[PDB]
C-alpha cells in the first residue's frame, strides 16, 4: 500500500522504530529501479548511516543496509564511482571495527562480480581495484589479533583470489603465511585451506618452485592435524561439521593440486614419499561413506587413470611405474564401491564415471583387475563378506568391464566367475539368497553377449533358464528373467533366428511352439516384454517368407482371442459394449504394439490382417463413445468404460504410428493403409467434443506426413479440414488445456511444413491465415519448448515461400511486415529470450529480402518507396515505441548496422544482442538471460569431445 | 569346461528347490539330469498321506484369511511331472484333462470375485455368481475359494478345484470329495456356466475320469469346448495343501502313450 510515491526515507529513519525495514526495502526498490545530484546525495547519506552503526543486535540491520550499498555499487562502480576502492581502505585501515565491516561488503559484492573474455578484461582493467584489496588483507593478515576480523578478511581473501594479480599471490610471502600462522589454526584452518586450493587451481607456466612449495608445506602441515594413521572414514561420520568440511576442504585441495600439478611433484624425485602421502589420504578419505566426498575422490581418480591411460595403454611407461604401489587400490576401490548402474542424471553419472575409471584401471593391467575380482568373488562363498548389498556390488563392477578384455581372457575370466556363482546359489540357504544370486548371475550373463554369441549350447542353456524362471513365484525373478530375457534376444537376434547352429532347427521354432507353456504364469507387463524379446528375433530373419511363417506363428495366440471377439461383433454388435470384451482388445492391441516395435516394417503381414475389423471396431467404439456423451455429457468421460473404448482407440492409433514410422514401402502405406485410416479417425476427431478427442490422431497424421511427404500431399487438405481448426481453437486461449494435442499440433504443422509445402496453397486463404496465427502463438509462448518450435516452422515457411515466385508475392504483401511486428515483439518484450540465435537468424533472412529486392513491389502501397528504407524507417518506429527512453541518434545508426550484417549470421547475432546488452544494463538483471544460449553450445562441445574420446576405449561404451 | 559350465547351469540353478518341477521339461525329455529330478514318487507320496492323516495345522482360519503360506502367493496345489506311475494307478488315480490358459487363485468375497497367479498378483477384481461374489450375495462368512484355469478365448474360469465354498473349508479332504463337492455346488447356482452383467465370467467345473487303461483310451478321444493343454492326475485321497505335490502328476497329451504304456487313438 504505502511503499508507493526517494525523499521520505532521508527523513523517516531518523526518527523511526521497528518499521525501519519497510523504509529500507523502499530504498532498495528506487535504487534498484531508477538510476546526479539526487542520488550522489543518496550514496553519501548511506554509506554515513553504518560508519554510524558499526563504530550487537543491530546486527540484522547492518547486513540490511550493507546489502543496498551493494545493489547501488551494481550499477555505479568503478566507471562513476572511482574512489571506492581507494577511500574503502583507509576507512577500515584505521578502525578495525570498520573493518569487519568492510571485508563483509567486499565479500558481498564478489558475489555480483561472481563471460570467459568479459572477465578476463574486468581482471585487466580493474587490475588497480584488486591490488588494493590483496593489500588490504595482507595488512590485517599482518597485525590484527581480533580473531573475527581476521577470519572475515580471509572469507574475502578466498572470495577474491582468482582476480588479484599473480605475481601478489606467488611472489609475495602469501602462500607461507597461510601455511604457518593460519592453516594450523582451528577457527581459521577451513577458509586457509580453501585459499589455498583456490591458489592450487592457478594454471600457468611459471611459478613451478612455488606450486611445489605450496604442495610439501601444506602436506607437512596437514600431516599434522589429520595425520596419516587417522581412520577419515570414522572421522568424518563421527566428527562435527568443522572436522568434516576440513576433511572434504583436504581432499578438494590434493584434487585441485594433483589434476593441475602433478607431473611438477613425479619428476621431483625427493618429493615420493610426500606423493605417496598424498595418494595415502586419497585413498583414506575415498574410504569415507558420504557421496559428496566420494564425488570429489572419484573425480580424482579417473584423471589418474585417464592420464595412465593416455601414456599407456596396454598391460613399463615411466609415469605408471610411479604409481604402481597404489593402482590396485584403486581398482580395489572402484570394484568395491560400484555404483548401481543405469538398469538420477547425478546417479547415471556416477555410476558411468566409476566404470570409465574403472575400464581404464583394467586396460592398464586386466590381469590385476580379475584377480581383484575373483577375490572379491571368494569372499562372498567365504561369508567373510557376504551381502546382499556386496554381492549386488561386485556384480555391478563384473558387468561394468564388460568390454575391455580379450575375447580369450574374457572367456575365461567368466567362465570362473558363472561356476562360482553357481556354486553359491547351490550353497546359500534363502529362496531370498537364491533369488539374489540368480539375478546377479543373469545380470552378468546378460553384459557380455560376445560370450553368448561365441557358444550357442551355454546360449541356449540361459535362454531355457530363463523360461524356466519365468515360473518362478518369488519376489522378483520373474522381472529379471523377462529383463534379461530381452537383453539377449536384442544383442544375439541372428543366433535364435531361421539359423540352425550345432544341431536340426533354429531355436525360434521352439520357442514359437511353446509359448503357452512359457508365459501362462507371466503377467501382462512381462508377457508385451517377452513378446518385444520374441520379435527382435524374428526381425533377424533376412528371407521374406520363411519371416512371413514366423510372424504368423508368432501372433497366433492374441489373433484367436480377436478373432473370437471379432465373430461376437459380427453376429452382435453389442458385444463391443461389453466392459471385459473391450478390456481384451485393449491388451490384444498393446501386444500388437510392442511386437510391431520390435519387427518394424514386415509387421505389416499382421497389421494387414487385422485393420479393417481394427479400424470398424474404432469406428463403433467411437459412436459409442460419443452417445454416451450425448446422453449424460463430458462427465462420462470420468466413467471406466469409457476410459477402456478410449484406451483401443489410443492403442489404436500407436500401433498403426508405430508400423509407419517403421514402414518401408511409401506406396503402400499411401495408396492402402492411409485412405482406411483417414477415413475412420478424421471426421469423428471433428464431430467429438474437446474432452472425446484423441491426441493421437494429431501425432499420427504427424508419423505418417514425416515418413511420406509428396506421397500423401494430396490428402493434407481433407487431414486440415477435420482436423486443423478445432484443434487449434482447443488450444488458442491458452490457460495450458490440453498439453498433449498443442506438442500434437504442432508436431503435425511441422511435418506439413518440412515435407509437404505444396499443401499450404492448396488450402484455402483463410485456413493458410489460420496456420499463420497458429505459428504465431506458438513462437511467442513461454516455455522454450512451444516457442522454439513455432520459431523453427515460421523459419522453415519463409525459405519455403521463396520457392514460389507467384504466391511468395502475395504472401509478403499480406503477412510480412505483420510477422516482423510479431517477432520483434518477442524479442523487444519483457524478454523469454530462450531462441536469440533463432530471431537472428530470421530477422536476419527477412531483411534480405528487402535489400536484396525479392519483396518485388513496395510494402507501403500509397506512399511507394526501396522496401529497404521503408524497414529500416518502420523497424525503427517499432524500435522507438518500445523504448520511448532511447534517444533517437542511437536507434537509426542501430538499425544502420543491422542491415550491412544480414549476409552474415554470427556477427548479426553479436550485433543484436549487444542493442539488448548496453539497453539491459540501463536495466539490470537481464545479463544471463542472452548470454544462456552461447553457455549451452560449450556443453555440447565438452560432451562431443568427452563422449567421441570414449571410442578409443575398449569397453567404457560397450 | 564349456560343456561343464552348461550342463552346471542346466541342472543346478534353482530358486525353490521343486523336485521334478514343471517348470523345466519333463525328466524324460531333458538332456542334462537336474539335482532337482527324482525318478521316485510313490514312497513320497505314501510318506505324505500318512501325514495329512494327523491334521496339524489349522485350514479354518485359513480359508477366512484369504477373505502355510503368507499372503495371495503360493496357494495352489501345484503337481510334479508325471514319472513314477503308481502301481495302483487305475484304482486309486484320477485325471482332469486341463484347458490352455492360466491358473488362478479365485476369492469370492463380499460383492465381489477377485483372481490371483500363482505369484499372489491379483489379475481381476470382478462380480460373480459364486456365495461370496456379488453384492446381493455378499455377506457374514459366505466366501468361496477356488482354483481355477482361466481361459481367454470362452472368457471362462475351468473350475479345477474348491478349497471353500460359502464359508465351509475343504483343505482337509480327499480330492473324490472335493470334486464331488464342486460338480454338486456349481449347478446350484444362477446360470454361472453363462454370461451376465452380474456374472461377466463363466464358472464351468472339469470332468475328472478314471485311469484304468480303458478308462484313459476314451479320455483321449473325447471332444472338449477347449484346447487341450493336458493331463492332471490326482490321487483320490490327497488332501488340499498349497505347494507342489507328488500327489498330482502332469503330462501334456502327447506324452501318455510313452509314460503310461498305454494305446492312444489318431490325435
Amino acid at each position: 500500500l504505502k511503499e508507493h510515491p526517494r525523499v521520505d526515507t532521508i527523513l523517516e529513519f531518523s526518527q523511526n522504530m521497528n518499521t525501519k525495514y519497510y523504509g529500507l526495502q523502499i530504498l532498495e526498490n528506487v535504487i534498484k529501479t531508477r538510476w546526479r545530484n539526487q542520488c550522489e546525495g543518496i550514496k553519501k547519506y548511506v554509506v554515513g548511516l553504518i560508519i554510524k552503526t558499526s563504530s550487537e543486535k543491530e546486527k540484522v540491520y547492518i547486513g540490511k543496509l550493507n546489502m543496498i550499498l551493494v545493489q547501488i555499487l551494481k550499477q555505479e562502480w568503478p566507471k562513476h564511482w572511482p574512489t571506492f576502492i581507494s577511500d574503502i581502505v583507509g576507512a577500515s585501515r584505521t578502525s578495525e571495527s570498520l573493518c569487519q565491516n568492510n571485508m563483509v561488503i567486499l565479500k558481498l559484492l564478489s558475489e555480483e562480480v561472481f563471460t570467459q573474455v568479459k572477465s578476463k578484461h574486468l581482471k585487466d582493467s580493474m587490475c588497480n581495484e584488486f591490488s588494493q584489496i590483496f593489500q588490504l588483507c595482507q595488512f590485517v593478515m599482518e597485525n590484527s589479533q581480533n580473531a573475527p576480523l581476521v577470519h572475515a578478511t580471509l572469507e574475502t581473501l578466498l572470495r577474491f583470489l582468482n582476480w588479484i594479480p599473480l605475481g601478489y599471490i606467488f611472489e609475495t610471502k602469501l602462500i607461507s603465511t597461510l601455511i604457518y600462522k593460519f592453516l594450523n589454526v582451528p577457527m581459521f584452518r577451513n577458509v586457509s585451506l580453501k585459499c589455498l586450493t583456490e591458489i592450487a587451481g592457478v594454471s600457468v607456466s611459471q611459478y613451478e618452485e612455488q606450486f611445489v612449495t605450496l604442495f610439501t608445506l601444506t602436506m607437512m602441515q596437514l600431516k599434522q592435524m589429520l595425520p596419516l594413521n587417522t581412520n577419515i572414514r570414522l572421522a568424518y561420520s563421527n566428527g562435527k561439521d568443522d572436522e568434516q568440511n576440513f576433511i572434504q576442504n583436504l581432499s578438494l585441495f590434493l584434487c585441485t593440486f594433483l589434476k593441475e600439478h602433478d607431473q611438477l611433484i613425479e619428476k621431483r624425485l625427493n618429493l615420493r614419499e610426500t606423493l605417496m602421502e598424498a595418494l595415502h589420504y586419497m585413498l583414506l578419505v575415498s574410504e569415507v561413506e558420504e557421496t559428496e566426498i566420494f564425488k570429489i575422490c572419484l573425480e580424482y581418480w579417473n584423471h589418474l587413470a585417464a592420464e595412465l591411460y593416455r601414456e599407456s595403454p596396454f598391460s613399463v611407461p615411466p609415469r605408471r611405474q610411479l604409481y604402481l604401489p597404489m593402482l590396485f587400490k584403486v581398482r580395489l576401490l572402484m570394484v568395491s564401491r560400484m555404483a548401481k548402474p543405469e538398469e538420477d542424471t547425478d546417479s547415471i553419472n556416477l555410476y558411468k564415471n566409476m566404470r570409465e575409471t574403472l575400464v581404464y584401471l583394467t586396460h592398464l593391467d586386466y590381469v590385476d583387475t580379475e584377480r581383484i575380482m575373483t577375490e572379491k568373488l571368494h569372499n562372498q562363498v567365504n561369508g567373510t563378506e557376504w551381502s546382499w548389498k556386496n554381492l549386488n556390488t561386485l556384480c555391478w563392477a563384473i558387468g561394468s568391464i564388460s568390454g575391455a578384455m580379450h575375447e580369450e581372457d574374457e572367456k575365461r575370466f567368466l567362465v570362473t566367475v558363472i561356476k562360482d556363482l553357481l556354486g553359491l546359489c547351490e550353497q546359500k540357504r534363502g529362496k531370498d539368497n537364491k533369488a539374489i544370486i540368480a539375478s546377479n548371475i543373469m545380470y552378468i550373463v546378460g553384459q557380455y553377449p560376445r560370450f553368448l554369441r561365441a557358444h550357442w549350447k551355454f546360449l541356449k542353456t540361459v535362454v531355457n533358464k530363463l523360461f524356466e524362471f519365468m515360473h518362478e513365484t518369488h519376489d522378483g525373478v520373474q522381472d529379471m528373467a523377462c529383463d534379461t530375457f530381452i537383453k539377449i534376444a536384442q544383442k544375439c537376434r541372428r543366433h535364435f533366428v531361421q539359423v540352425q547352429v550345432g544341431e536340426v532347427m533354429p531355436f525360434i521354432d521352439e520357442i514359437l511352439n511353446n509359448i503357452n507353456t512359457i508365459i501362462c504364469d507371466l503377467q501382462p507387463q512381462q508377457v508385451h516384454t517377452f513378446y518385444e524379446a520374441v520379435g527382435y528375433m524374428i526381425g533377424a530373419q533376412t528371407d521374406q517368407t520363411v519371416q512371413e511363417h514366423l510372424i504368423e506363428k508368432y501372433m497366433l495366440l492374441p489373433n484367436q482371442v480377436w478373432d473370437s471377439i471379432i465373430q461376437q461383433a459380427t453376429k452382435n454388435v453389442d458385444i463391443l459394449k461389453d466392459p471385459e470384451t473391450v478390456k481384451q482388445l485393449g491388451s490384444i492391441l498393446k501386444t500388437n504394439v510392442r511386437a510391431c516395435k520390435a519387427v518394424g516394417h514386415p509387421f505389416v503381414i499382421q497389421l494387414g490382417r487385422i485393420y479393417l475389423d481394427m479400424l470398424n471396431v474404432y469406428k463403433c467404439l467411437s459412436e459409442n463413445i460419443s452417445a454416451a456423451i450425448q446422453a449424460n455429457g463430458e462427465m462420462v468421460t470420468k466413467q471406466p468404460l469409457i476410459r477402456s473404448m478410449r484406451t483401443v482407440k489410443r492403442e489404436t492409433l500407436k500401433l498403426i504410428s508405430g508400423w509407419v514410422s517403421r514402414s518401408n514401402d511409401p506406396q503402400m502405406v499411401a495408396e492402402n493403409f492411409v485412405p482406411p485410416l483417414l477415413d475412420a479417425v478424421l471426421i469423428d476427431y471433428q464431430r467429438n467434443v474437446p474432452a472425446a478427442r484423441e491426441p493421437e490422431v494429431l501425432s499420427t497424421m504427424a508419423i505418417i506426413v514425416n515418413k511420406l511427404g509428396g506421397h500423401i500431399t494430396a490428402e493434407i487438405p481433407q487431414i486440415f479440414d477435420a482436423v486443423f481448426e478445432c484443434t487449434l481453437n482447443m488450444i488458442n486461449k491458452d490457460f495450458e488445456e490440453y498439453p498433449e494435442h498443442r506438442t500434437n499440433f504442432f508436431l503435425l504443422l511441422q511435418a506439413v511444413n518440412s515435407h509437404c509445402f505444396p499443401a499450404f496453397l492448396a488450402i484455402p486463404p483463410t485456413q493458410f491465415k489460420l496456420v499463420l496465427d497458429s505459428i504465431i502463438w506458438a513462437f511467442k509462448h513461454t516455455m522454450r519448448n512451444v516457442a522454439d518450435t513455432g520459431l523453427q516452422i515460421l523459419f522453415t515457411l519463409l525459405q519455403n515461400v521463396a520457392q514460389e515466385e507467384a504466391a511468395a508475392q502475395s504472401f509478403y504483401q499480406t503477412y510480412f511486415c505483420d510477422i516482423l511486428q510479431h517477432i520483434f515483439s518477442v524479442v523487444t518484450d519483457t524478454s523469454h529470450t530462450a531462441g536469440l540465435t533463432m530471431h537472428a537468424s530470421i530477422l536476419a533472412y527477412m531483411f534480405n529480402l528487402v535489400e536484396e529486392g525479392k519483396i518485388s513491389t513496395s510494402l507501403n502501397p500509397g506512399n511507394p518507396v526501396n522496401n529497404q528504407i521503408f524497414l529500416q524507417e518502420y523497424v525503427a518506429n517499432l524500435l522507438k515505441s518500445a523504448f520511448p527512453h532511447l534517444q533517437d541518434a542511437q536507434v537509426k545508426l542501430f538499425v544502420t548496422g543491422l542491415f550491412s550484417l544480414n549476409q552474415d549470421i554470427p556477427a548479426f547475432k553479436e550485433h543484436l544482442r549487444d542493442f539488448l546488452v548496453q539497453i539491459k544494463e540501463f536495466a539490470g538483471e537481464d545479463t544471463s538471460d542472452l548470454f544462456l544460449e552461447e553457455r549451452e553450445i560449450a556443453l555440447r562441445q565438452a560432451d562431443e569431445e568427452k563422449h567421441k574420446r570414449q571410442m578409443s576405449v575398449p569397453g567404457i561404451f560397450n | 569346461s564349456m560343456e561343464e559350465l552348461s550342463q552346471a547351469l542346466a541342472s543346478s540353478f534353482s530358486v525353490s528347490q521343486d523336485l521334478n518341477s514343471t517348470a523345466a521339461p519333463h525328466p524324460r525329455l531333458s538332456q542334462y539330469k537336474s539335482k532337482y529330478s527324482s525318478l521316485e514318487q510313490s514312497e513320497r507320496r505314501r510318506r505324505l498321506l500318512e501325514l495329512q492323516k494327523s491334521k496339524r495345522l489349522d485350514y479354518v482360519n485359513h480359508a477366512r484369511r484369504l477373505a502355510l503360506p503368507k499372503h495371495y502367493a503360493n496357494q495352489l496345489m501345484l503337481s510334479e511331472w508325471l514319472i513314477d506311475v503308481p502301481s495302483d494307478l487305475g484304482q486309486e488315480w484320477i485325471v482332469v484333462v486341463c484347458p490352455v490358459g492360466k491358473r488362478a487363485l479365485i476369492v469370492a468375497s463380499r460383492g465381489s470375485t477377485s483372481a490371483y497367479t500363482k505369484s499372489g498378483y491379483c489379475v481381476n477384481r470382478f462380480s460373480s455368481l459364486l456365495p461370496g461374489g456379488n453384492r446381493r450375495n455378499s455377506t457374514a462368512k459366505d466366501y468361496t475359494i477356488l482354483d481355477c484355469i482361466y481361459n481367454e478365448v470362452n472368457q471362462t474360469y475351468y473350475v479345477l478345484d474348491v478349497m471353500c465354498w460359502r464359508g465351509h473349508p475343504f483343505y482337509d479332504c480327499q480330492t473324490d470329495f472335493r470334486f464331488y463337492w464342486m460338480h454338486s455346488k456349481l449347478p446350484e447356482e444362477e446360470g454361472l456356466g453363462e454370461k451376465t452383467k452380474l456374472n461377466p465370467f463363466k464358472f464351468v467345473g472339469l470332468k475328472n475320469f478314471p485311469c484304468t487303461p480303458e478308462s484313459l483310451c476314451d479320455v483321449l478321444s473325447m471332444d472338449f469346448p477347449f484346447e487341450v493343454d493336458g493331463l492332471l492326475f490326482y490321487h483320490k485321497q490327497t488332501h488340499y495343501s498349497p505347494g507342489s505335490t507328488p500327489l498330482v502328476g502332469w503330462l501334456r497329451p502327447y506324452m501318455v502313450s510313452d509314460v503310461l504304456g498305454v494305446a492312444v487313438p489318431a490325435g
